[PDB]
């Protein structure tokens, strides 16, 4: 509806909904989320071969 | 009138969201915990240069098989490579040139491409005939097909032009559901390993995480300062790395529901044109509008290494699903298999 | 007297009995507006209760074909342009779309007389050559193969050894010889140009 | 529709004049009603007229016009002549709670629930009523008072006042807070 | 409508006067209703009384001829695709197969209109080159020869001497019946892909 600036109020309703779910969605502090990411990354560091030397036949790109 | 009142209401809602994030905002433990083992500088050498292209490479996408990359050149050419031997499994001319996006399906045999054609071209790699006969030509798009990613064998997301990031049923060639709400064009998409939540990065600098199982948005990450080039989910899908035409990368966490941590860079100022995660997701590889790209630590926010050896900008990145290497859809017409 | 569930319409000299539903392909169409009586209409054939409108039935042919059948197929001997003129007079954007698609199909079919024809270039190695010509995409015709010098790996068997050139009669444009541009596409084209 | 892209015509020619004259009509009608009516009569008549005005405005006004009109309605009828309706002669919260008429208490509350001003004024009113009841209870009544009616009689007073509150002014956090505060106040009087 | 041994159909406003018996060939087609003079199909016209069918007379021709004398004759001035659509409307499977065969013959003949077109590359040196150029198959057309760098001497009499790209205009089969893969075929395709 144009005379309401092309129903820009629908964006307001969507933002109401966005606040609703963002509040419903739990808020995880930055420090502990970072801790979880450290745990996953360091636990996966050895199997990330980018972090490790690769022999001339281990990769399928020197085969 | 009261339209301005509803706009105010939206403003105060965003203010509340900012307040909730700020309360959720804590000290980033990863950067202060910089006593983690140093990332150093990884001297990175490509074992296989993919000179099969002779035009610029705009998009590229490894497959679920994690051996075939579908690097698309804007001249209307798809090169389904053999990354392990530098052989062209397929070389497909495209009905229209200036293709900017190419994705490889969970089928492992379907490939998608989007140009200025406004028609999403899905090519069946394997048929009874043995040649790459096109599977489907999904029309109905309004703007240019800014980015495309395969949801399923018959479901796909096409962040098209005209603020469109709709879902499409490949078999019917029609939209499955309509995803809309952005005021800017949608040109960035990201695939979570969940494969059920896609964060679309539009030109209004709004990383809207949409849920594919509903016809409505899930989260709306912001903090961007320019249109979002590429978005890469973590190998857990718990957070995504975001790059826009700014001099800093960003990392938005869904559990925090806020920008978890930003990768400030003043040693390089070129816009972040592509973002990626390593096998662990510890290494965040950033493609840059200059020839040489980089890889920074997602933990200590420092450069793990430099992707050097290029002669023109890299327009897309793709890491091995085994983490053996990364292919760089550069503009020097060679994809460099950086092992 | 002149209107029923069906309606008699005098396109050209001939009179077709067609349902009021079938004649309308969008409520902006002039035909639908003519289906119900209007105070503006003065000249009509009240001899048989059929409204008089002045257009050729030959280009009404494909129009009514699409309206009744839901799919537009314009005969290879009849002007798709005449169908488009019929649609534009009757103000049916759907028919505008199909005539557009048919005209693209015809321009593919007439891609010998001047109208855009897609051409593409592919690289191939000596070994890959047989595969990618053999696995060359359906709907494309091979046009040329050129041998080149080998900058790597001796003089033959090079990843850049042969340039294949293929083509497609259908043009790459979204429609005909002119498509409505977009500004961001030009922005990115300038970005890639330099 | 003549607003075209903005609300300018709709906002200007009638929206605001309707709002302002609506405030004035509400003011004068509420004044006349308070002059002409007791507590319950004022409640019934003002609520009936509020429903009538809202009915007409929904017919004649848009959705976006609701936010101002509701505030004006709650401000000019149920916010200015309010303090009288709390307590008078022959009526009032303290007078009526002893009459045991639950239905009027409910309405006196549900009409007042739209404005937090009315709710807090009632909270003060029956807080004073409960404090008076507790102070009368802790002192001996008649020829002596049993410890059942004095120390643990506070518990009986709390239970009966909880019944009154739940049946008249429903379960609201502010009312529970004030009744618990009163219960703790004369708790020291045992 | 009016009772007669024949029946007059208003096919697109055009009167088809055809006998009722030739329309009893396919009850599984809409026509066999139109031939009922009893109230199974009742249709009239306020000018003649003809029954009304909202199907085109454009592609009604070949289908009606197939009904009359058992064989379709698609006029080579009308779209065989339109005849296939008309066959679909009356869903005569034999007629569907016949029009699809006509479209396949078209696509083989019009392989340069973007439809199926098969290509191959032979490898030969001059001695065998003359032989297999001379003994080229009927249907396969030579399209290009090319030399390949010879490590022996400078030119001829090396095994790697000449590639011979040849082509054939191949029929495109309308989809839904062709190009249907198989599981073990895909297993072997994956085996041979590497």
């Amino acid at each position: 509806m144009a005379s309401n600036n092309t129903a820009s109020i629908a964006q307001a309703r969507k933002l109401v909904e966005q606040l609703k779910m963002e509040a419903n969605i739990d808020r995880i502090k930055v420090s502990k989320a970072a801790a979880d990411l450290m745990a996953y990354c360091e636990a996966h560091a050895k199997e990330d071969p980018l972090l490790t030397p690769v022999p001339a036949s281990e990769n399928p790109f020197r085969e | 009138s009261e339209l301005d009142q509803l706009r105010q209401e939206a403003e105060q809602l965003k203010n509340q969201i900012r307040d909730a994030r700020k309360a959720c905002a804590d000290a980033t433990l990863s950067q202060i915990t910089n006593n983690i083992d140093p990332v150093g500088r990884i001297q990175m050498r490509t074992r296989r240069t993919l000179r099969g292209h002779l035009a610029k490479i705009y998009a590229m996408h490894w497959g679920t098989d994690s051996r075939l990359l579908v690097s698309a050149s804007q001249d209307g050419k798809l090169i389904i490579w053999d990354s392990y031997t530098t052989n062209k499994v397929h070389a497909i001319p495209l009905r229209s040139s200036w293709v900017m996006t190419c994705a490889y399906a969970p089928s492992g045999n379907y490939v998608a491409c989007g140009g200025l054609d406004n028609i999403c071209s899905i090519y069946n790699l394997k048929t009874r005939e043995g040649n790459v006969r096109v599977s489907r030509e999904l029309a109905g798009h309004t703007g240019y097909l800014s980015c495309c990613r395969f949801l399923d064998d018959n479901q796909i997301v096409t962040s098209s032009g005209d603020t469109t990031c709709a879902l499409w049923d490949i078999e019917t060639g029609q939209q499955t559901t309509t995803f809309t709400g952005h005021t800017g064009d949608v040109m960035s998409l990201s695939l979570a390993p969940d494969t059920r939540l896609f964060v679309s990065g539009a030109c209004d600098a709004s990383a809207k995480l949409w849920d594919v199982r509903e016809g409505m948005c899930r989260q709306t990450f912001t903090g961007h300062e320019s249109d979002i080039n590429a978005i890469c989910f973590f190998p857990n899908g718990n957070a995504f790395a975001t790059g826009s035409d700014d001099a800093t990368c960003r990392l938005f966490d869904l559990r925090a529901d806020q920008e978890l941590m930003t990768y400030s860079h003043d040693n390089i100022i070129c816009g972040i044109t592509s973002v990626s995660f390593s096998k662990s997701g510890r290494l965040l590889l950033a493609g840059y509008d200059d020839f040489n790209c980089n890889v920074w630590d997602a933990l200590k926010a420092d450069r793990a290494g430099v992707l050097a050896g290029h002669d023109n900008r890299v327009s897309c990145l793709g890491v091995t699903d085994d983490g053996m290497a990364v292919a760089t859809g550069s503009w020097d017409s060679f994809l460099k298999i950086w092992n | 007297g002149s209107v029923s569930k069906w309606v008699r319409l005098n396109v050209g000299g001939t009179y077709f009995l067609t349902t009021r539903q079938t004649l309308c392909r969008d409520p902006k169409s002039f035909l639908y507006r003519l289906c119900q009586a209007d105070p503006d209409l003065d000249s009509d054939k009240d001899e048989t209760g059929a409204y008089l409108i002045d257009r050729d039935p030959t280009y009404f042919g494909p129009v009514l074909n699409y309206l009744r059948h839901g799919k537009l197929v314009i005969n290879k001997d009849l002007a798709e342009e005449g169908v488009l003129e019929e649609a534009e007079f009757y103000n049916i954007t759907s028919l505008i779309k199909l005539v557009k698609d048919k005209i693209r199909e015809r321009d593919s079919k007439t891609s010998q007389v001047p109208v855009k024809h897609v051409y593409r270039v592919l690289q191939c190695q000596e070994e890959e050559l047989t595969q990618m010509v053999s696995t060359m995409s359906d709907g494309w015709k091979f046009e040329q193969l050129v041998s080149i010098g080998s900058s790597y790996n001796y003089g033959n068997e090079d990843q850049a050894e042969f340039l294949c050139v293929v083509s497609k009669e259908l043009h790459n444009t979204p429609y005909g010889t002119a498509s409505e541009p977009s500004e961001k596409a030009k922005i990115l084209q300038e970005r890639g140009s330099r | 529709i003549l607003g075209l892209e903005g609300r300018s015509v709709y906002e200007e020619d009638f929206e605001a004049p309707f709002l302002e004259m609506s405030a004035e009509f509400f003011q004068m009608e509420s004044q006349k009603f308070l002059a002409e009516n007791s507590a319950s009569v004022y409640i019934k008549k003002v609520e009936a007229r509020i429903n009538e005005e809202i009915e007409r405005v929904m017919h004649c006004l848009d959705k976006s016009t609701e936010e101002p009109i509701v505030k004006v309605v709650e401000r000019e009828l149920i916010s200015k002549h309010m303090k009288t309706i709390v307590e008078m002669e022959n009526s009032g919260l303290v007078h009526m709670l002893k009459n045991g008429k639950t239905e009027d208490l409910g309405c006196m509350y549900k009409l007042f629930s739209r404005v937090p001003n009315g709710l807090k004024t009632m909270c003060e009113c029956m807080s004073s009523y409960l404090r008076e009841q507790g102070k009368a209870l802790v002192s001996e009544e008649g020829e002596g008072k049993n410890p059942v009616d004095y120390i643990q009689g506070l518990l009986d007073l709390k239970s009966r006042f909880d019944r009154f509150l739940l049946e008249s002014f429903n379960n609201d956090r502010l009312f529970k807070q004030t009744i618990a505060g009163d219960f703790e106040y004369f708790l020291n009087l045992n």
